């Protein structure tokens, strides 16, 4: 068989996919939160 | 071992330390 | 009202 | 005020189902019990 | 004083033309514009050229020239040490060399690009310094040490699991690597960096959405340890520790093939100092 | 209802010492703050102190016994002395001679008690002021790996000698021996995850420190007041990382990234070390069955021989 | 408050604290009796002092 | 105000009892002097 | 009041418990008494 | 205003097509089934 | 709050502190006798000095 | 006052306990006395 | 505050500190007596100087 | 005003004397010149 | 304050510090006498210079 | 004003003298030239 | 303040500093004399230069 | 204003002199050209 | 301040620093003389250049 | 105050001292001259 | 203060810096002369080029 063992999928590839997907999702939500409209000082006056 | 090329490479490795030292010295000088 | 931390204070 | 949101339920169910399906397929594939994609 | 701004005004206010390095050398930046969110310039075109070429050369060396579609079974290897510092297109290691060179360009380009952006927003030069530390790590591992040793075959293979076989074999050739003093300093600084990061994250999160003053966290950090560092000093310590961690590790790996061959023998002097040599009897001599 | 002055200048067991405070000048110039003291002592801070020094006393007296009560040999050999756990012929038994494992058992018990009471101190002092209990749970995540190393892995393996000795050189020796025993630790995948998170933590710490120091002319490091209304320094930091990477963060959720990147390291390390001996006795062979090892049929070994 | 507490122990206890104290002392007495029985049974099984 | 707190003493007593019970059970059962859970 | 009674009580109780545990450990390791032997 | 932009679709399509072309060329060259670039 | 303490120990004790002190001294007196009995029994078992 | 009585008391008590423990450990490890032998 | 303290030691002690000091000195005297007895017994057992 | 405080001098002298006493006692004990605690 | 201190040492001592200093010097004298006797006894036992 | 304080010079001199005395005593003891403390 | 300090050293020393300096000077002279005697005795015992 | 403070020059010169004296003494002792503390 | 300092060295040395400098130069001269004598005696003992 | 002159003189002194020490050790360990011989 | 320092290097040196620079250059010249003499003597002892 050209296939890995079942613990190869359980211990290696599922955590890898989970890490990549979680990084993408966390980055998306971080950027969505950071670029919204909220209280800021006026750049024209403050500078 | 050439021992002359190795010394120049060692000097490059050492000069890689310089910006952090300048950062520390700048912090010390600018905050009396 | 809307604030950096995500809290909407009055 | 609702305790849960419907969107969270849908997303969690979809993700859990997809991961479970992939894992079961790959566990069965490498067992050698079924002929399937056998050279 | 403060009102709701939609972040489009913020970005539009701070965009200015021409305060970069190329604008100061040539008088004008040939690529002074933005694509999407990214800022392109000189050193942004060079970096992207290096990135594309490095990826293509890596994949050609892996898929072709090795005949594997498994990304974790590739060995993108340098030439043998018998070839010296020579490059030959008709010999196996050639594409490795190409990839290596391309990566260098990309990395260096990235660094210079950061400086440009720091000059556009009127900032300090701290991020280029902290990143140049690890760029110097790459240069020490792949350029200075192989040249001092005398062969391109002393550089590391670029496979995902196989560059760790190089680490294992190099570490056990100069046994015991744990006894390297610069290695110990680097490990100490890594552990301290992670501890400091956890402490700062906890401290700022613990006071976020609360009706308190800014002095509660100082009282907390002074009741527990007896000293509170401040707000400029936590971030300064973070910057300095993060840089020093790799700066001290450069020496540990450079001095391995040159000037040293054995880290257990390095300590042979310690018991031979006149203050305490010749004072015990039995298995307590030396 | 919190009186900070009373919380810092009270008397008794539930009070502070090192009053009146001191002042160090070079710390004021480099770090921006120079006041040292006062420091709170309570019930959970006196139980940690006494138990820590009980364990330290046991270790140092055993060092002196091994040396032969000779101060000069004690100074010469200090950094390669150690107190070791009982050998493998004993199991998890406590009927061991003092010079063959009893001292290690006593000192380790006292160290356990000290770290637990320190956790309690952090929790209670966080609640005494007005802040949240986030340092306590970070210490709990750190202590998970500690308790796997010193308590749970020996329990599941069945002997105390699977645990580190108490010394400067003995921790490095434990690292080497444990990697050698169970195949190769480079092919442990939770070891790979731990290294991912540790190097990412160092990356993130350097990045955050550098970008806050760079924009400090506009007081961006006063992160308490920036989480209520952001000024020019935070705006410049956001624009910098957006024009470099294509995405940025806030003055709030960057410290969330920091907390979780630091926390995942210890948890993944605990899981990997615990699995290391009990389920997978050889990591290179496992990686060979899982298709993550490169073939390497014709090595150029002239690099590795003098 | 300070109503069911005896006059001797007023500066130390309360009402809720007095009730919790009674619960604690009863639990301790029951545990001690069970522990004595357990020790006698174990000694009957195998004496630990030889 | 009060020199001694009842809640603190209760917490300390419970923790001490739990720790002592675990330690004594481990010390007694690993000695090999009793016939407990033998295959 | 220079001396607090609570500090004395806490310190003395903790020291007594530590000493009792240490003596029990030492006597168990000595092997002189039969006690928990085989 | 509109859920999707034309420019993003063009950019994504171009990137995906370029990457796929390069990958398929490398795989077909590595397979050895065609007498394409042989000494 | 100083009416149970003797006049000699007023500058050092309170009512609550005096009560807890009485508890502590009784507990120590009780423990000493048990310790003496335990040591005598252990010497009768196997002497530790030869 | 330049000197606090509480500090001297605490230092003396700690130093006496530490010295007693140290002397006991040295004397038992010496092997000169027939004390707690298996 | 300084009535019990003798005139010589007024600049150093209070009433409370004087009482605590008296306790300490009596404890030290008792301990010294016990230590002398213990040393004499140990020398009678086995002399440590030969 | 005053160069040295008396309390610090007393503390330093006490600690130094104690350390020297311990050091000399251990040196003489482990040297083996005197009979003292033997066998 | 500087009343029991002699005129020469006024700029260095108080009454309290003068008393503590006197205690210290008496202790040092006694210790020196004891140390001299101990050294003479140990030399009479076994000389350490040969 | 004054470049140095008397207290600092006193402390430095005392520390240097103590360290030097200990170092020379250790070197002489370990050399083996004098009889001194012999078994 | 600077009363007993000689006028030459007034910009450097104070009264208390002058007294401490005198003490230190006398201690150093005594130590030097003792060290000379010790070295002469050690050379008379066994010379270290041959 | 001054390029160098007198205190720093004194401190540096003293430290350098002490270190050099120690280094020369150890080198000459280790060489073996002189008798010194033999036996 | 600049009273005992000569007119040439006014911008460099203070009044106290001049006295400290004089002490330092005298110490250096004495050390040089002693070093010359020591080197001559060591050459008489054993020449280090052959 | 300008930092150029002090930095230059400090680095010059350090370079001179290090170079002198290195050359002296190199000459000593070579055996070309008699110097300190047994 | 910019006096006695020539106008060419006034944007760099003060008068104190001028004096320190003069001292430095004099030291350099003396060291160079002594080094030349030392090399001549060493060559007369043992030539290193043959
Ligand atoms: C045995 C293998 C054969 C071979 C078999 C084939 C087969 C079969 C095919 C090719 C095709 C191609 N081969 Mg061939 N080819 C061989 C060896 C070569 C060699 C060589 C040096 O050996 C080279 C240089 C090439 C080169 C090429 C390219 C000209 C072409 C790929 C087009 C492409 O990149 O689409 C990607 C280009 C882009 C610009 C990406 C965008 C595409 C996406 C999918 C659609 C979006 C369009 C976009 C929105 C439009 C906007 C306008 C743009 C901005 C301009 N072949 C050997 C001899 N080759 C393909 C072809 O003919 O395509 C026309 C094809 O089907
Ligand atoms: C030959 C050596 C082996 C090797 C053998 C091992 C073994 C064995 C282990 C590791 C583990 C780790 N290895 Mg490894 N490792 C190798 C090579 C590497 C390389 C590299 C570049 O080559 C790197 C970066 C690493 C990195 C790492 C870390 C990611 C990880 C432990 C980090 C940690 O959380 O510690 C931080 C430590 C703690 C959090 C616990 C201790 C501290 C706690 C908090 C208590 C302290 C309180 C204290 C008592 C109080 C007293 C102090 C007072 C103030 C005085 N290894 C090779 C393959 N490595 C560990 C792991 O996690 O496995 C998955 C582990 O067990
Ligand atoms: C007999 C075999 C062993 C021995 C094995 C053990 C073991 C094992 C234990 C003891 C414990 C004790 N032994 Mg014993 N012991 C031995 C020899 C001795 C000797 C001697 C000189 O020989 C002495 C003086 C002692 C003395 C002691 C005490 C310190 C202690 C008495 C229990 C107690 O305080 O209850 C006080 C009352 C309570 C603790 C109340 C408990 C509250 C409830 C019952 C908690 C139970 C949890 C619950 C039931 C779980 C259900 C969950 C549901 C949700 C309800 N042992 C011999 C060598 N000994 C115990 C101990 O240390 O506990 C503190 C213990 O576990
Ligand atoms: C320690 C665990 C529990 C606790 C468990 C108990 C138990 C059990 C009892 C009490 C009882 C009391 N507790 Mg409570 N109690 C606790 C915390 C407190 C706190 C506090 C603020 O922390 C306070 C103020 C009190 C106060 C009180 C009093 C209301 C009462 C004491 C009666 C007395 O006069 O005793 C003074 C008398 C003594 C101290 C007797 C001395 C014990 C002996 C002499 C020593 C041990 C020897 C052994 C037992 C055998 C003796 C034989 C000898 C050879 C002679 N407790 C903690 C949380 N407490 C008692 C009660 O309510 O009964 C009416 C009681 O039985
Ligand atoms: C561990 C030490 C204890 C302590 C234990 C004692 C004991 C015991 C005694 C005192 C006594 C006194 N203590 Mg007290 N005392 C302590 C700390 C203090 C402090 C402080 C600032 O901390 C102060 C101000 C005092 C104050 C005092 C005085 C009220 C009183 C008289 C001292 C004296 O006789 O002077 C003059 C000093 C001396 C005469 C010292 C000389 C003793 C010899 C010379 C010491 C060398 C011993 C040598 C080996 C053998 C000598 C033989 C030679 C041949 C002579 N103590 C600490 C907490 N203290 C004494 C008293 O009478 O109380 C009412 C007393 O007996
Ligand atoms: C004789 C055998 C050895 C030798 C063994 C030693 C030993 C051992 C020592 C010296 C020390 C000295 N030796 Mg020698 N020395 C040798 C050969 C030499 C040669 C040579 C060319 O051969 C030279 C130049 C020297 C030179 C010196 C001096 C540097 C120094 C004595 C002066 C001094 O500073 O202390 C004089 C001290 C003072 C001026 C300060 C006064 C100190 C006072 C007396 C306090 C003492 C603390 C006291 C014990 C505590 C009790 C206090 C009461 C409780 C109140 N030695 C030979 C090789 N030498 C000593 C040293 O380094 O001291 C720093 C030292 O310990
Ligand atoms: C280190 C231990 C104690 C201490 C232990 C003693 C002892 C013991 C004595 C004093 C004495 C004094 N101490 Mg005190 N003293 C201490 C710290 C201080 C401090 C301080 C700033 O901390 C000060 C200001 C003082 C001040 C004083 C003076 C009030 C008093 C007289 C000094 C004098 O005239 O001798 C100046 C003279 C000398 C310094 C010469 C003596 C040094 C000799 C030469 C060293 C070798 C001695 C050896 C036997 C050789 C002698 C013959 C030689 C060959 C010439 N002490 C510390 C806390 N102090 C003395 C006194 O009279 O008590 C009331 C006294 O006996
Ligand atoms: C003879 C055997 C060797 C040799 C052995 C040495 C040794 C050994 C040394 C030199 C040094 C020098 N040699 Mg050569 N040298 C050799 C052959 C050569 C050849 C050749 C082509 O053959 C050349 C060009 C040189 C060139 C040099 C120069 C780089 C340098 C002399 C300049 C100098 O120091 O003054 C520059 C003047 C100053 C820097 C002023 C500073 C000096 C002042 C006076 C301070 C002195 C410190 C003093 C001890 C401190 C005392 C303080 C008081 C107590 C207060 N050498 C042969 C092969 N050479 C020296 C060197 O590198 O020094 C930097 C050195 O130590
Ligand atoms: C090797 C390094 C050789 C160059 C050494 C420079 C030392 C002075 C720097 C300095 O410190 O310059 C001081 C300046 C400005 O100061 P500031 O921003 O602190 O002012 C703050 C005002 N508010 O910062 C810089 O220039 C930053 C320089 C960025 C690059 C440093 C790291 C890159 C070099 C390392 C090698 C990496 C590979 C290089 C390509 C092969
Ligand atoms: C710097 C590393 C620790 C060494 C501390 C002692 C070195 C001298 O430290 C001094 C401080 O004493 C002085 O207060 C500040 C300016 O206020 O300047 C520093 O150089
Ligand atoms: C981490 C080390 C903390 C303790 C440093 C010990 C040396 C401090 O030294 C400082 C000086 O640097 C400072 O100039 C003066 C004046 O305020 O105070 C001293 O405590
Ligand atoms: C309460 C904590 C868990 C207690 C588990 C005890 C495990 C005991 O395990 C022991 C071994 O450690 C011992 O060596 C042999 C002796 O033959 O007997 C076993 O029962
Ligand atoms: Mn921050």
């Amino acid at each position: 068989s050209p296939w890995p063992v079942w613990s190869g999928y359980a211990l290696c590839f599922v955590p890898l996919a989970a890490v990549i997907l979680g990084f993408i999702i966390a980055a998306r939500f971080t950027d969505k939160q950071a670029t919204s409209a909220y209280l800021r000082l006026d750049p024209a006056k403050a500078n | 071992m050439n021992w002359i090329v190795a010394t120049f490479m060692l000097m490059f490795v050492l000069v890689a330390f310089l910006p952090l030292v300048v950062s520390l010295a700048y912090t010390w000088v600018t905050n009396p | 009202a809307a604030a950096p931390a995500g809290a909407a204070a009055a | 005020d609702r305790p849960f949101e419907f969107r969270t339920s849908v997303v969690v169910s979809t993700l859990l189902g997809l991961v479970m399906a992939l894992l079961i397929h790959f566990v069965v594939l490498s067992s050698g019990a079924f002929n399937w994609l056998r050279a | 004083s403060a009102e709701v701004i939609p972040f489009s005004i913020i970005e539009e206010f701070y965009k200015r033309p021409g305060k970069t390095l190329a604008a100061r050398f040539f008088g004008v930046d040939p690529f002074d514009f933005w694509i999407g969110r990214f800022y392109v310039g000189l050193f942004g075109a060079i970096s992207i050229i290096g990135i594309i070429l490095g990826v293509a050369f890596y994949l050609y060396e892996g898929v072709v020239n090795e005949g594997t579609l498994n990304i974790l079974a590739m060995r993108i290897e340098p030439p043998p040490v018998s070839q010296g510092l020579n490059v030959d297109p008709a010999q196996p290691g050639f594409f490795w060399f190409l990839t290596m060179v391309a990566a260098t360009i990309a990395f260096v380009g990235w660094l210079l690009r950061q400086i440009d952006i720091s000059l556009k927003l009127d900032m300090g030069m701290e991020v280029p310094i902290a990143f140049g530390a690890v760029v110097s790590s790459w240069i020490t591992l792949q350029w200075l040490r192989p040249i001092a040793m005398g062969a391109w075959g002393h550089g590391f293979p670029l496979g995902i699991t196989h560059h760790l076989d190089w680490v294992s074999n190099i570490g056990y050739q100069y046994y015991n690597f744990f006894y390297n003093p610069f290695h110990a300093i680097g490990i100490t600084l890594l552990f301290a960096s992670t501890l400091f990061l956890h402490m700062h994250g906890s401290a700022v999160l613990s006071e976020a959405k609360r009706n308190i003053s800014d002095q509660n966290i100082h009282v907390f950090w002074r009741n527990i340890l007896g000293y509170s560092i401040g707000e400029i000093g936590i971030h300064r310590v973070a910057f300095w520790t993060g840089a020093a961690s790799v700066l001290f590790s450069n020496l540990c790996i450079f001095l391995s093939g040159t000037f040293v061959k054995d880290w257990n023998a390095f300590w042979g002097f310690w018991d031979k100092m006149p203050i305490w040599n010749g004072v015990g009897q039995g298995a307590l001599v030396a | 209802p919190i009186d900070l002055h009373d919380e810092e200048y009270r008397d008794g067991l539930e009070g502070t010492i090192a009053k009146p405070p001191g002042h160090v000048g070079w710390m004021q110039r480099l770090l921006g703050e120079g006041q040292v003291g006062p420091i709170y002592v309570g019930l959970w801070g006196v139980i940690s102190f006494i138990t820590f020094f009980a364990s330290a006393f046991i270790i140092l007296v055993d060092y002196g016994r091994q040396v032969g009560w000779n101060p000069i040999i004690y100074l010469r050999e200090f950094w390669n002395l150690a107190v070791y756990p009982p050998p493998t012929e004993y199991g998890l038994s406590w009927n061991v001679p003092w010079d063959k494992g009893g001292a290690w058992l006593a000192a380790t018990f006292f160290l356990h008690i000290s770290v637990l009471t320190w956790w309690a101190r952090l929790y209670t002092r966080a609640k005494a002021t007005g802040v949240g209990t986030q340092l306590a749970w970070g210490f709990a995540s750190a202590l998970s790996l500690y308790f796997v190393i010193y308590l749970f892995h020996p329990l599941a393996l069945g002997n105390w000698s699977a645990a580190p000795g108490h010394g400067f050189r003995a921790i490095l020796d434990w690292t080497n021996y444990v990697s050698i025993h169970w195949g190769n630790f480079y092919y442990n995948p939770f070891h790979m995850l731990s290294i991912f998170f540790l190097l990412g933590s160092t990356l993130l710490l350097a990045m955050h420190g550098a970008t806050i120091v760079a924009t400090s002319k506009w007081k961006s490091e006063m992160e308490f007041t920036e989480m209520m209304a952001e000024g020019p320094g935070t705006q410049r930091a956001q624009l910098f990382w957006r024009w470099v990477m294509g995405w940025n963060a806030n003055s709030y959720n960057i410290h969330i990234w920091a907390w979780w990147f630091a926390a995942f390291t210890a948890i993944t390390g605990a899981i990997g070390l615990f699995l290391s001996g009990t389920l997978v006795p050889d990591w290179y062979a496992w990686g060979e069955t899982a298709k993550i090892v490169a073939p390497w049929p014709n090595p150029d070994w002239a690099q590795y021989v003098f | 408050q300070n109503d069911l507490v005896p006059d001797q122990w007023k500066p130390l206890f309360n009402n809720a604290e007095w009730l919790v104290h009674d619960i604690v002392v009863k639990t301790i007495y029951g545990g001690l009796i069970i522990a004595v029985i357990a020790h006698v049974l174990c000694w009957a099984w195998t004496p630990w002092i030889r």
